[PDB]
């Protein structure tokens, strides 16, 4: 989508494994705010946007 | 049973400096969180600290 007109999807009640995202060589960028990449596999939460 | 005002009075004001540092004991502080094992678990320690 456009800048504006993001799109929005709500992501709930699965196993969700973050190494598939991080080990991507595409990603130019991966930048974590309040969360470290590494320590992503071994949390839970309730909802993901 | 208003005779013992002065013993009273003490106990209560030991029992109120105990329970005012076990609720200290959770404000953020400013830190992410007030509980610290979130705080280890979510972050890495040059982030954590």
């Amino acid at each position: 989508a456009s800048v504006y007109a993001w799109n929005r999807k709500r992501i709930s009640n699965c196993v969700a494994d973050y190494s598939v995202l991080y080990n991507s060589a595409s990603f130019s960028t991966f930048k974590c705010y309040g969360v470290s990449p590494t320590k992503l596999n071994d949390l839970c939460f309730t909802n993901v946007y | 049973a208003s005779a013992l005002g002065k013993l009273q009075d003490v106990v209560n004001q030991n029992a109120q400096a105990l329970n005012t540092l076990v609720k200290q004991l959770s404000s953020n502080f400013g830190a992410i969180s007030s509980v610290l094992n979130d705080i280890l678990s979510r972050l890495d320690p040059p982030e954590a600290e």
